[PDB]
C-alpha cells in the first residue's frame, strides 16, 4: 500500500510535468513555424518589387539603346 | 490567500474590468484613492475580499488585477479616468499598434512582442500572493487581440503556473455591436487554442445582453456601457462567493466540482434576476420565488439557446442578499413539478446553493434598480452547444470560399490551422450530443 | 497617434487633395494658418491620425505634393489653406508627362522619385506608428497615373508592413478629350490590383452624371465634380479621424472589406446629393454611387455605411436592417453580417444629416469593362502606341495589363456566381 501510495503521487507529477513539457513545445514549434512563414510571404513580395526595379532597368536601356 | 489573479486582455476585457472592479469598490467600501475606512488592518490581512484586493502600508486597496491591450487607448482611459489611482502603471499595459481583428496579429506578430513583459507583471502580483488558487481571464472572442493575445497568454500560463486553475470570462460575438466580419474566425481559433488550458469558462452572449437591455431595462440601443454594467452584476454574483463569507456561502470551486464532468465539458450557463429598471420595481417586490422562476425564463439567460430543448448535467443556484435556505428550498420544490427540467441519467437532480447575505449593490447612474435580492444559477446544459453550432455555422460559410483567409496566411498561419480549430469545435459538438444520450 | 501619410501627384492628385483638407480641416477646427479654433473636444481627440503637431498651437497636415509639372502646385499655395502646407514637402519637376504613363512611371517620374522618398522617409520615420499612406490621383494623365503608380511601387519596397490606400480618379470621355487615357487607366489598374491594399474608385463618369442628371448643372467644371469627391473622402475617411463606438484604422478597414486580395476596389456612394429611412434608400441607388455601375447588376461582398449627424441609432438599425432584408439577392450569403454601420455625431458642413458608402460590389466589373472596351478599341489598331515603345515599353506589357484587369473582370464574376450550398 505504500508502494502504491508513492506511485499514484509520482504519476501525478509525471502527467503535469508531460503537459507542461507538451505544452512549451508545441508553442516554440507552432511560434518557430509561424515566423518562417511570414519571413517567406515578406521575402517573396520583395522579390516581386525586386523583379519591378530590374524590368524598370531594361526600359530605360531599350530607350537608349534606340540610338 | 486563496487570491485570484484577473487579467483582461483587449477592449471587451479591459472595459468589462472597469464596470468590475467599479462595482467590487462599491461593494467593499473602497473609495477610488483605494482607501477603505472599515479596513482595520493596515497595509494586509486575510479577509475575504483579500483575495482580490491586496494591501499597501499607505492603506491603499489595489486589485490583483493586469489590463492588456495592444493598442493604448481604451487603458489610457484607466489611466485618466475615475479609479486611476487604484492601480499601479505597472498593471496597465499597452502596446502601439493593435490586432487589427485579426487572430494572427494577436497571437503571433504583436502578441509575441509583449508577452514576456506581460508575464513578468503576472510574476510580481503572484510572487505577493501566499496561497495563489488561480486566474479569471476577461476577453472577447472576436477582437485580434481578445482571441490571438488570450490564447497565446494562456498557453504560457499553462506553462509557468502549471494546472493552477484558469477561468474565463468569454464575450460571444453579436451583430448588433460588433465590430469586425471576421468574428467567427477569431472565435473558433481562440476557443480551439485555448480549451485544453481552460478549466471553466462562462460566455456571455453580448446578443442576450443586448436584448435584456432592451426589453428589462427599456434602453432603445445598449451601448457596451449598458452592457457592461449588467455583465458586471452577474461576474460579481459569480465571484461573490470568494470576495465575501458567511455560514451559507459556498466555494466557487466546490460550484466547478458539479459544474464540469469532464474536461472539455466546461462551458456553463449563467442566467441571472432580477433585472428590472427602478419604475418598475418601485412598490413591486420580487421574492425568492419570483427570481428562483425567472431563472429558467430563456430571456434571462446571458447565452441565447434553449434548456427546454436539451439536457441538464448540473444546476446551481447562487443567491445573493436577504434569502433563507427555507424560501429557497420551497422555491425548488415548485419549479421541480412545473418546468421542463430534464437531467441526462448519470447525474443526480439535486439543484446546489449558495446564499451570500450582502445585498446587489448599484452603479450611481444606472439602470438596474437597487433590489433586496438576487440570483445567479448555473447550469450545464446540452444546450449550450447550440452556440457552438451557430458560431460553426457562420465560420464554414465564409471558409468554403476562404474568404478573409489570406489575411491570417499573409501573418504567417496556414490553413491546415483553421481546420484543426474547426474538427476541434465539431468534435466539441459531438461531444455535447454523446453526453445528452441515455446509458445502456 | 497611428499616423497616416497623405501623397497628392499631379493635377487631380492635388487638386482633390487641397479639396480634402479644406473640408476636413473646416471640420476639425483648423485655420489656415494651423490653429484650433473649434469648440467640440472630438474634434482633437484623433487629430494626430493626419496632422503633425509643432509647438505653438499648430497643427501641419502630414501631406507631401508632388508633380512634374511645376505650375499646379502655385495654385495650391495661392489656393486656401496653401498657408498649411509643410514648403519642404513640396516636390516639383520640370518638363510635366503630357499625358503620358510612361514618362511618368519610367522616365521623368524615376528621375523624380527619390527626392519624394527622402520626404515619405522624413515624415514616416517622425511616426510613433505608422498606419499607411493614401494618395490622391488620376489614371488618365500621365504623373499620378505613372509616377503615382511608381510611387506606390517604391513605398511598398520599403514598408511592406503598412497599408497602401489610394483615392483614384478613373477616366470618362464625357469629362476630358485626351484620347490616350483608356491606356494610362489598363497601366495603372494592373499596379494597383498587385500593390494596392485598397482602392476608392472615384469615376469621372459618376460624377458627371450626377452633376448633370442629379443637381442639374449643365455643364460640370471640375469644381463641381471635386465638391462630390471631397464630401464623399470626408465620409469615408470619418471613422479614422473621429472618437465613436467603432474605432477604425487602415488595416480594419482593409480586412474587414477585402474578402480576396485582389479584390479592392470599393464603390462609394453619397446622400444626399431627408428622413432616415430616405437616407438609407439613397445610399444603395445607383444614382448614388461615385462609380458608374448598378448594384443590381452585382452582389455586394462587404459593405461599410457611415451615418453623420444627430439622429436615432435605434431608426438607423432598423432601417439598414430593413434595407438589408428587402434586398436580400444583392448581398453575398456565404459573409455573414457583411454590412456594418457606424454612426458620428458631427455632421459635415451644411447638412443636418448625411450617408456615405463604401462597396466592394462585384458591380465594379462594369467599370473596368468599360475601360476595357475603350482600351481594345485602340490597341488591336495599334493607335498612339509610338508615345509609350518611345519611352523603352515592351508590346508586352501592353497586353499584360489588358489580361490581368480581364482577370480581375472574371474574379468579380466567379464570387457574384458563388453559392453557400
Ligand atoms: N460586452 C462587450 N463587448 C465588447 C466590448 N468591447 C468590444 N466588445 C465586443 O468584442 C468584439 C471585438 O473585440 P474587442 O475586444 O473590441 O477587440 P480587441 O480585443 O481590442 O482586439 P483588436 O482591437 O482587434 O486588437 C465584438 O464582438 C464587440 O462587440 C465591451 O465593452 N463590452
Ligand atoms: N474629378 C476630377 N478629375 C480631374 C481633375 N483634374 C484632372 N482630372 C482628370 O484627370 C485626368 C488627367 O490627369 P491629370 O491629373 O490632369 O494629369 P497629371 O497626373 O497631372 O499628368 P500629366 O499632366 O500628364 O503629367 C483626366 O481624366 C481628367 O478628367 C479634378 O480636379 N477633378
Ligand atoms: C463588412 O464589415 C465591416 C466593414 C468595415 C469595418 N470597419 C473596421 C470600418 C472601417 C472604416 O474605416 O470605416 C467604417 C465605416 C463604417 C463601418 C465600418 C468601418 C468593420 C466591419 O465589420
Ligand atoms: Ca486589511
Ligand atoms: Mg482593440
Ligand atoms: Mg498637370
Amino acid at each position: 500500500k505504500r508502494e502504491h501510495e508513492r506511485e499514484v503521487i509520482q504519476k501525478a507529477i509525471e502527467e503535469n510535468n508531460n503537459f507542461i513539457k507538451m505544452a512549451k513545445e508545441k508553442l516554440a514549434q507552432k511560434m518557430e513555424s509561424n515566423k518562417e512563414n511570414r519571413e517567406a510571404h515578406l521575402a517573396a513580395m520583395l522579390e516581386r518589387l525586386q523583379e519591378k526595379d530590374k524590368h524598370a532597368e531594361e526600359v530605360r536601356k531599350n530607350k537608349e539603346l534606340k540610338e | 490567500m486563496r487570491e485570484c489573479i484577473s487579467i483582461h486582455v483587449g477592449q471587451a476585457g479591459v472595459q468589462i474590468g472597469n464596470a468590475c472592479w467599479e462595482l467590487y469598490c462599491l461593494e467593499h467600501g473602497i473609495q477610488p484613492d483605494g482607501q477603505m475606512p472599515s479596513d482595520k488592518t493596515i497595509g494586509g490581512g486575510d479577509d475575504s475580499f483579500n483575495t482580490f484586493f491586496s494591501e499597501t502600508g499607505a492603506g491603499k486597496h489595489v486589485p490583483r488585477a493586469v489590463f492588456v491591450d495592444l493598442e493604448p487607448t481604451v487603458i489610457d482611459e484607466v489611466r485618466t479616468g475615475t479609479y486611476r489611482q487604484l492601480f499601479h502603471p505597472e498593471q496597465l499595459i499597452t502596446g502601439k499598434e493593435d490586432a487589427a481583428n485579426n487572430y494572427a496579429r494577436g497571437h503571433y506578430t504583436i502578441g509575441k512582442e509583449i508577452i514576456d513583459l506581460v508575464l513578468d507583471r503576472i510574476r510580481k502580483l503572484a510572487d505577493q500572493c501566499t496561497g495563489l488558487q488561480g486566474f479569471l481571464v476577461f476577453h472577447s472572442f472576436g477582437g485580434g487581440t481578445g482571441s490571438g493575445f488570450t490564447s497565446l497568454l494562456m498557453e504560457r500560463l499553462s506553462v509557468d503556473y502549471g494546472k493552477k486553475s484558469k477561468l474565463e470570462f468569454s464575450i460571444y460575438p453579436a451583430p448588433q455591436v460588433s465590430t469586425a466580419v471576421v468574428e467567427p474566425y477569431n472565435s473558433i481559433l481562440t476557443t480551439h487554442t485555448t480549451l485544453e488550458h481552460s478549466d471553466c469558462a462562462f460566455m456571455v452572449d453580448n446578443e442576450a445582453i443586448y436584448d435584456i437591455c432592451r426589453r428589462n431595462l427599456d434602453i432603445e440601443r445598449p451601448t457596451y456601457t449598458n452592457l457592461n454594467r449588467l455583465i458586471s452584476q452577474i461576474v460579481s454574483s459569480i465571484t461573490a462567493s470568494l470576495r465575501f463569507d458567511g455560514a451559507l456561502n459556498v466555494d466557487l470551486t466546490e460550484f466547478q466540482t458539479n459544474l464540469v464532468p469532464y474536461p472539455r465539458i466546461h462551458f456553463p450557463l449563467a442566467t441571472y434576476a432580477p433585472v428590472i429598471s427602478a419604475e418598475k420595481a418601485y412598490h413591486e417586490q420580487l421574492s425568492v420565488a419570483e427570481i428562483t422562476n425567472a431563472c429558467f425564463e430563456p430571456a434571462n439567460q446571458m447565452v441565447k439557446c434553449d434548456p427546454r430543448h436539451g439536457k441538464y448535467m448540473a444546476c446551481c443556484l447562487l443567491y445573493r442578499g436577504d434569502v433563507v435556505p427555507k424560501d429557497v428550498n420551497a422555491a425548488i420544490a415548485t419549479i421541480k413539478t412545473k418546468r421542463s427540467i430534464q437531467f441526462v441519467d448519470w447525474c443526480p437532480t439535486g439543484f446546489k446553493v449558495g446564499i451570500n447575505y450582502q445585498p446587489p449593490t448599484v452603479v450611481p447612474g444606472g439602470d438596474l434598480a437597487k433590489v433586496q435580492r438576487a440570483v445567479c444559477m448555473l447550469s450545464n446544459t446540452t444546450a449550450i452547444a447550440e452556440a457552438w453550432a451557430r458560431l460553426d455555422h457562420k465560420f464554414d460559410l465564409m471558409y468554403a470560399k476562404r474568404a478573409f483567409v489570406h489575411w491570417y496566411v499573409g501573418e504567417g498561419m496556414e490553413e491546415g490551422e483553421f481546420s484543426e480549430a474547426r474538427e476541434d469545435m465539431a468534435a466539441l459538438e459531438k461531444d455535447y450530443e454523446e453526453v445528452g444520450v441515455d446509458s445502456v | 497617434m497611428r499616423e497616416i501619410v497623405h501623397i497628392q501627384a499631379g493635377q487631380c492628385g492635388n487638386q482633390i487633395g487641397a479639396k480634402f483638407w479644406e473640408v476636413i480641416s473646416d471640420e476639425h477646427g483648423i485655420d489656415p494658418t494651423g490653429s484650433y479654433h473649434g469648440d467640440s473636444d472630438l474634434q482633437l481627440e484623433r487629430i494626430n491620425v493626419y496632422y503633425n503637431e509643432a509647438t505653438g498651437n499648430k497643427y501641419v497636415p502630414r501631406a507631401i505634393l508632388v508633380d512634374l509639372e511645376p505650375g499646379t502646385m502655385d495654385s495650391v499655395r495661392s489656393g486656401p489653406f496653401g498657408q498649411i502646407f509643410r514648403p519642404d514637402n513640396f516636390v516639383f519637376g520640370q518638363s510635366g508627362a503630357g499625358n503620358n504613363w510612361a514618362k511618368g512611371h519610367y522616365t521623368e517620374g524615376a528621375e523624380l522619385v527619390d527626392s519624394v522618398l527622402d520626404v515619405v522617409r522624413k515624415e514616416s520615420e517622425s511616426c510613433d506608428c505608422l498606419q499607411g499612406f493614401q494618395l490622391t490621383h488620376s489614371l488618365g494623365g500621365g504623373t499620378g497615373s505613372g509616377m503615382g503608380t511608381l510611387l506606390i511601387s517604391k513605398i511598398r519596397e520599403e514598408y511592406p508592413d503598412r497599408i497602401m490606400n489610394t483615392f483614384s480618379v478613373m477616366p470618362s470621355p464625357k469629362v476630358s478629350d485626351t484620347v490616350v487615357e483608356p491606356y494610362n487607366a489598363t497601366l495603372s489598374v494592373h499596379q494597383l490590383v498587385e500593390n494596392t491594399d485598397e482602392t476608392y474608385c472615384i469615376d469621372n463618369e459618376a460624377l458627371y452624371d450626377i452633376c448633370f442628371r442629379t443637381l442639374k448643372l449643365t455643364t460640370p467644371t471640375y469644381g463641381d465634380l471635386n465638391h462630390l469627391v471631397s464630401a464623399t473622402m470626408s465620409g469615408v475617411t470619418t471613422c479614422l479621424r473621429f472618437p465613436g463606438q467603432l474605432n477604425a484604422d487602415l488595416r480594419k478597414l482593409a480586412v474587414n472589406m477585402v474578402p480576396f486580395p485582389r479584390l479592392h476596389f470599393f464603390m462609394p456612394g453619397f446622400a444626399p446629393l431627408l428622413t432616415v429611412p430616405e437616407l438609407t434608400q439613397q445610399m444603395f441607388d445607383s444614382k448614388n454611387m461615385m462609380a458608374a455601375c448598378d448594384p443590381r447588376h452585382g452582389r455586394y461582398l462587404t459593405v461599410a455605411a457611415i451615418f453623420r449627424g444627430r439622429m436615432s441609432m435605434k431608426e438607423v438599425d432598423e432601417q439598414m436592417l430593413n434595407v438589408q432584408n428587402k434586398n436580400s439577392s444583392y448581398f453575398v450569403e456565404w459573409i455573414p453580417n457583411n454590412v456594418k454601420t457606424a454612426v458620428c455625431d458631427i455632421p459635415p458642413r451644411g447638412l443636418k444629416m448625411s450617408a456615405t458608402f463604401i462597396g466592394n460590389s462585384t458591380a465594379i466589373q462594369e467599370l473596368f469593362k468599360r475601360i476595357s472596351e475603350q482600351f481594345t478599341a485602340m490597341f488591336r489598331r495599334k493607335a498612339f502606341l509610338h508615345w509609350y515603345t518611345g519611352e523603352g515599353m515592351d508590346e508586352m506589357e501592353f497586353t499584360e495589363a489588358e489580361s490581368n484587369m480581364n482577370d480581375l473582370v472574371s474574379e468579380y464574376q466567379q464570387y457574384q456566381d458563388a453559392t453557400a450550398d
